[PDB]
């Protein structure tokens, strides 16, 4: 089996600049017929992969001038001159020379922007949810950059671990930011036994870790 | 007796024959010919079709005949020749003139 | 118009078999190669095999031998892939693609969930607003299998909307959150309704989100 090693795994690049994705094969991709069957694809979030470049440097019908490919044998490159917002997604390299056909691991293109601090919002559990046995506390970290942010659940100032699950959105096409949703799941009985519910947000956009809280029942 | 296909000739349309992408294909049995325009499927019609003109034993000489083409037909044309013994593939760049030839 | 139309999402119990279909239109299906690709977050994109619908000749990736079987309906212009003795390792998005060494044409994909767990509709709960801009949303809880669709005000509200990827809870059920940041001045007049649609259990919930 031919191993296709794509490098880097994540590529941070500012708007209007040039991106450079490398694909490295374990064996020569030159077929006996003389062709190098190395292709490049882009998979936009929620969508099927789309062909960008076929046979090392040929642009597929409708693909813009901005995308170009080069290389030979085992070392290959994909370049995107003057990167746009619609270029956001995962870039894959593929080989169609040797059976089984193989794909690279993927390179996620990241749009570099000025550091944005998260807007934190704490959400108490709805009474409809309480009146069924469970209680979900939800923390929201809205429009921040970079992705690296920590959430610490504090129930009566006691640090919570294992009872929560985080979720981050893919980079926004308009403002180039990320958003995070951390949900604290605990039984109604555990919920009524405590009063202070807070979430500690650690991010490089914030000098000091911001805490958003609410007191059970009371407004 | 039997052998994999080989595209021994594929060139851009000439001065005397501006609306034809010429080719020569060798193979046994008769290889199946398939075209790609900038990597996309080229659906053959009365405007763009494959026509083998000379068949000499295992040698096939023909054209991708275009009827009154414009600049909208310019691009990269890949011809793939396949049989049960192998596959050959060659590509050319085509620029179409507004006259059949000299 | 070259179009590859794949069959719907499948929820199959371990050990059973499923047949995935792919309708090909806008070209002469029998004259070209058909390929099947598997996508998972851990293994990425993997090539299963290929079929030549004219001769019914196949070629498989060694790691999908006995797992996947490729067939083609010549008169029907349909490609089929059967997945046998299903496991959790077979839960993926499967794509039908063509038509040569490069894949210019892809289907929308088919989600295959391999589980014993039965289909469960979600419980939609409000995330009520408690500054210049205010955040509100809805918590789509305890549903199975994926996916779930969330629009705001019957699709009229798209700006500020963030639908988070679902998380699989210890209970074996999926949980999702959808948020929207709106101007605080509109909270007393504007009506905010999250429209939740879960096709596996044929569920549709219109939940009104209000402050307090």
């Amino acid at each position: 089996d031919v191993v296709m090693t794509q490098t880097p795994l994540s590529l941070p690049v500012s708007l209007g600049d040039q991106a450079s994705i490398s694909c490295r094969s374990s064996q020569s991709l030159v077929h006996s017929n003389g062709n190098t069957y190395l292709h490049w694809y882009l998979q936009k979030p929620g969508q099927s992969p789309n062909l960008l470049i076929y046979k090392v440097s040929n642009r597929f019908s409708g693909v813009p001038d901005r995308f170009s490919g080069s290389g030979s044998g085992t070392d290959f490159t994909l370049k995107i001159s003057r990167v746009e917002a619609e270029d956001l997604g995962v870039y894959f390299c593929s080989q169609g020379t040797h059976v089984p056909y193989t794909f690279g691991g993927g390179t996620k293109l990241e749009i570099k922007r000025t550091v944005a601090a998260p807007s934190v919002f704490i959400f108490p559990p709805s009474d409809e949810q309480l009146k069924s046995g469970t209680a979900s506390v939800v923390c929201l970290l809205n429009n921040f950059y970079p992705r690296e942010a920590k959430v610490q659940w504090k129930v009566d100032n006691a640090l919570q671990s294992g009872n929560s699950q985080e979720s981050v959105t893919e980079q926004d096409s308009k403002d180039s930011t990320y958003s995070l949703s951390s949900t604290l799941t605990l039984s109604k009985a555990d919920y009524e036994k405590h009063k202070v519910y807070a979430c500690e947000v650690t991010h490089q956009g914030l000098s000091s870790p911001v805490t958003k809280s609410f007191n059970r029942g009371e407004c | 007796v039997h052998f994999a296909p080989t595209i021994t000739f594929l060139e851009s349309p000439t001065s005397d024959h501006h609306w034809c992408i010429p080719f020569t294909v060798k193979g046994n049995p008769k290889p199946a010919l398939q075209w790609f325009y900038n990597g996309a499927i080229l659906n053959e019609s009365k405007y763009i079709c494959t026509k083998i003109h000379v068949t000499n034993h295992t040698e096939y000489h023909g054209c991708l005949q275009l009827d009154n083409p414009t600049h909208m037909n310019n691009g990269d044309y890949t011809l793939i020749a396949k049989n049960e013994y192998g596959k050959d593939e060659k590509q050319i760049s085509a620029h179409f003139m507004g006259w059949p030839g000299i | 118009q070259v179009q590859l139309q794949q069959s719907g999402a499948e929820l199959v119990r371990p050990g059973a078999s499923v047949t995935l279909s792919c309708k090909a239109s806008g070209y002469t299906f029998t004259d070209y190669e058909m390929h099947w690709v598997k996508q998972t977050p851990v293994h990425g994109l993997e090539w299963i095999g290929t079929i030549d619908p004219e001769t019914a000749g196949t070629a498989y990736n060694q790691k999908f031998k006995g797992k996947a079987i490729l067939t083609a309906g010549k008169s029907s212009s349909t490609a089929y892939m059967e997945l046998r003795s299903l496991t959790s390792e077979d839960s993926a998005v499967y794509y039908c693609t063509g038509v040569t060494t490069w894949f210019a044409y892809w289907g929308q994909g088919t989600l295959v969930t391999v589980s014993a767990a039965s289909t469960k509709g979600p419980s939609v709960f409000p995330l009520a607003p408690s500054g210049g801009t205010a955040a509100l949303g809805c918590l789509v809880k305890d549903y199975f299998p994926e996916p779930v669709t969330v629009s705001w005000n019957s699709g009229a509200l798209t700006s500020g909307v963030h639908t988070f990827p679902a998380v699989l809870q210890s209970s074996g059920l999926y949980s999702l959150s959808s948020v929207v940041t709106v101007p605080s001045s509109s909270l007393g007049t504007q009506t905010y309704i999250c429209n939740v649609n879960h096709k596996p259990s044929n569920t549709k919930v219109d939940k009104k989100v209000e402050p307090k």
